[PDB]
DNA sequence: AATACACAGGATGTATATATCTGACACGTGCCTGGAGATTAGGGAGTAATCCCCTTGGCGGTTAAAACGCGGGGGACAGCGCGTACGTGCGTTTAAGCGGTGCTAGAGCTGTCTACGACCAATTGAGCGGCCTCGGCACCGGGATTCTCCAGGTCC
DNA sequence: GGACCTGGAGAATCCCGGTGCCGAGGCCGCTCAATTGGTCGTAGACAGCTCTAGCACCGCTTAAACGCACGTACGCGCTGTCCCCCGCGTTTTAACCGCCAAGGGGATTACTCCCTAGTCTCCAGGCACGTGTCAGATATATACATCCTGTGTATT
């Protein structure tokens, strides 16, 4: 666990953009996408670990993530609750 | 059987789930399809 | 081994009552379960707030009706209000 | 004599249709799981994750990225273009309120 | 005979026809007014798709009839 | 005589007594009336029946019998009021609707 | 009570534009702004009047307006509650 | 001879500074009150309003409109222009989620 | 018909921080609304945390976790420090 | 021979009133002892921060009283407070002075 | 001989100082409802102890996907010319706004009194967990149709 | 000669059968949570009264809205260039599926006891009125600060 943000490879971002409907992609989009994804993940995982620590647990469950997303305004259907 | 359409007014086959003319999807018993 | 309640059997019964020859997958059932839970919690919270505003201590069918009229769009709200009124009237006139 | 070569802009539309009809996960699972473990390390030492947790995180993140790219495409088309640039992403994130 | 064509767009196009007239002439009059060729024109009335080979009287079309036009491409 | 569940009495399928218990123990008020669970059960039943009926018609088109998340996703996003009600919801394994902007399409007559 | 939407005069829309930081304004912005304002007011007044109807009252108060705004993510400070 | 005439741009900037420095209602109060009464007339007849309710409605409406115009200006600047057009409002309201 | 608000406490805090400064009535109303909003947000988050954890009691730990979940960055750290100090002063004095 | 709990906690905000509001507010079946104290302390700190910033703003503007304009300025110029109050509008508050660079004649 | 560019002067606009006068804030007084203190008691939550399900680390092989390189075409971006659509300013026109008076509808409280919801104990059936199949759906294989794309013919 | 038109080749996707695995679906046994019956207190409906404040109307200033004229700057269309990204190819690389092994920690059960709900008594903190000074709003007069047009003249 040293540097894995680069694991979101260029073809993966291209595929996600294709599902988004984008025809042509400039060469500077990949760093921007990586930064945006990192920020989103940081927020959600911070909330999830806060819930996990309050419950005196050591394992992050699916309900922790669902609640973290629920408080952030993006509810998720298909994992419980 | 059949199901009339609120848009194209053309009767559609009972075992059809869209209008073969105006492409409007089959509506629910209570709520009818929109203008478009 | 410990009981864990859900809304599965009621969703399945309504599905069979609408589509006699159609099944459902596990993930789709989970999604419908979450949908029903979300609707319940939304309406209950709105009714609670609206009862507390008027300095009242009980929530009744009128509060649920007003919450439905607040939370749903037009046609959906109208049809849900009609369904609720019919259900309550049938429930009252039976012993 | 010349091998067949599609004109630029035709394989892209095919990819758009193909990925707009499917409902799979477009990111490799193992690198995303490693990224999740790296980010969560900065908050608590020696954490553990349920498989459902990682799956829910991945599904939510991909939905968010697809929505962002939709808005970016709208912004790029607004400026009389076809190619998306970081300006469009920044304008979308500014208007959305992030 | 006065007929109104209630196109799905929302325009009530009005034309003059004859009780024994063929559907082809009725279709051609719309092309005269709008420019839609008879090949691409679809006419809906009482859940029946009219054919150019038939006539208005064959479909039991009475006075002050209302028709609908659908573009199928 | 024999016991008769309140759900059967009201002509519903969803559990009136279970919803009554959830209302009672959910910290919503000091008291809960009698008709409130009945009204709530009717509303939830109607809102589930609409989605299930549309999803069934969608599934039959695809020459399938088993309902999957994709059918629900398409039914919700294509309806206007249903989309308005669920505008801030993400459905797992649902995908997106097919949509391409007109300017990106090639030359058309 | 007819055509009262026209009471929102062009100088007023220009004034509201200036406070947002705008320099040049096209000649077709005013109709768009009027439509936007009409839709927004329809939503808020609908919510306020249904709050008033539930209270068995025949007067729309400031608390009803604040509650209508609160349930739309538009919290207002400075009128109580 | 010729009266003093400012060039196009100076008076607009002057007004921008003026109305960004002040905190007063920019719509005449009585026409807005009449509009409020018109809109509510279609939901309940013989309704009555407290004055503070009308003031709250006006404050919220002005805040919303100022924010929308800010977003419209940003979108217009993105498209390499200085003027605002209806398509800018439409793009801002589409991206926000109001349509 | 005794209505109540937070006016006197906000005034006392203001005079504690700025001895020679006043406040208008509408600023008073805004501060009252701010205080009520903060109270309701934290109470609702603590209630949700109690319900999630299968408990029926709201304690200081629920309020601490709610404040951490609701306030950003430095605000949360300073609020947590203030709450801990207040509780540990209240406990030591019978 | 009664000492208020607010005085004991070292606080200026009420404690018994907040305890009553929690008890009757439908938040749980029970309310602990230190919960109202913690809540009151947090609210007092937030109010103190906002009032300090607004008072500094008014003094620099050559005033004695605080008006909503000063509150709006202090709130919107602070990143943490702006994030905490991202959904709230202040009546008679105005807006920050901000004009885009490309609109200026240079 | 030409043309730009800094300078000088007129000119609006804004910022500063000074007098005044009015209404909103700050303080005092009285009292009444709500917080504090003491005492009782039942259950919620802490805590030790046990079992086993699920998470983590490891190794091997198979192969699709990611990484690197190359050739060219469609698009991004700069530059220029036109024209028309807003911005600025001036002379009328309309209607908001301030002040005042008069009417009464409807909020807001107070006093009764009964129907309705909470609480408890017993008891019976609805709903959950574990099992055991089959038929829907996924995957493979093969051919058939649809959709691009460039190389020549011919007409304008 | 060049642009419009077409034909043939080629790649990609779709339709049709055929086989196989496992997840949905119905059953069986149990057990606990919904139901029935009775008791008891109070929340809420209903009526009556008081009095704030919302509505309507009038009358007069006077700033704001309105209509028109003129010109200039900006929006839009067109053209040309060049380098960046797309499509395809070949060589690496690490994701993925499969087993096996170990133990940390979620989940549950039983026991003890402290903390909070509920009650009554007492009294002072906090609120509603009432009153009066001064901070701020408003009017007036200088004085500084950007905006614009015209010109001298030096550079080219
Ligand atoms: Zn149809």
């Amino acid at each position: 666990l040293r540097d894995n943000i680069q694991g979101i490879t260029k073809p993966a971002i291209r595929r996600l953009a294709r599902r988004g409907g984008v025809k042509r992609i400039s060469g500077l989009i990949y760093e921007e996408t990586r930064g945006v994804l990192k920020v989103f993940l940081e927020n959600v995982i911070r909330d999830a670990v806060t819930y996990t620590e309050h419950a005196k647990r050591k394992t992050v469950t699916a309900m922790d993530v669902v609640y973290a997303l629920k408080r952030q305004g993006r509810t998720l259907y298909g994992f419980g609750g | 059987g059949f199901w009339d359409c609120s848009v194209c007014t053309f009767r559609n086959s009972a075992e059809a789930f869209k209008c073969s003319i105006c492409d409007v999807r089959k509506g629910t018993s209570t709520r009818k399809p929109r203008i478009n | 081994r410990k009981r864990k309640e859900s809304y599965a059997i009621y969703i399945y019964k309504v599905l069979k009552q609408v589509h006699p020859d159609t099944g459902i997958s596990s993930k789709a059932m989970s999604i419908m379960n979450s949908f029903v839970n979300d609707i319940f919690e939304r309406i209950a919270a709105e009714a609670s707030r609206l009862a507390h505003y008027n300095k009242r201590s009980t929530i009744t069918s009128r509060e649920i009706q007003t919450a439905v009229r607040l939370l749903l769009p037009g046609e959906l709200a109208k049809h849900a209000v009609s369904e609720g009124t019919k259900a309550v009237t049938k429930y009252t006139s039976s012993k | 004599k010349k091998p067949h070569r599609y004109r630029p802009g035709t394989v892209a539309l095919r990819e758009i249709r193909r990925y707009q009809k499917s409902t799979e996960l477009l990111i490799r699972k193992l690198p995303f799981q490693r990224l999740v473990r790296e980010i969560a390390q900065d908050f608590k030492t020696d954490l553990r994750f349920q498989s459902s947790a990682v799956m829910a995180l991945q599904e939510a993140s991909e939905a968010y990225l697809v929505g962002l790219f939709e808005d970016t495409n709208l912004c790029a088309i607004h400026a009389k273009r076809v190619t998306i640039m970081p300006k469009d992403i920044q304008l979308a994130r500014r208007i959305r309120g992030e | 005979m006065q007929i109104f064509v209630k196109t799905l767009t929302g325009k009530t196009i009005t034309l003059e026809v004859e009780p024994s007239d063929t559907i082809e002439n009725v279709k051609a009059k719309i092309q005269d007014k709008e420019g839609i060729p008879p090949d691409q024109q679809r006419l809906i009335f009482a859940g029946k798709q009219l054919e150019d080979g038939r006539t208005l009287s064959d479909y039991n079309i009475q006075k002050e009839s209302t028709l609908h036009l659908v573009l199928r491409l | 005589g024999k016991a008769k569940s309140r759900s059967n009495r009201a002509g519903l399928q969803f559990p009136v007594g279970r919803i009554h218990r959830l209302l009672r123990k959910g910290n919503y008020a000091e008291r809960v009336g009698a008709g409130a669970p009945v009204y709530l059960a009717a509303v939830m039943e109607y809102l589930a029946a609409e989605v299930l009926e549309l999803a069934g018609n969608a599934a039959r088109d695809n020459k399938k019998t088993r309902i999957i998340p994709r059918h629900l996703q398409l039914a919700i996003r294509n309806d206007e009021e249903l989309n308005k009600l669920l505008s801030g919801v993400t459905i797992a394994q649902g995908g997106v609707l097919p949509n391409i902007q007109a300017v990106l399409l090639p030359k058309k007559t």
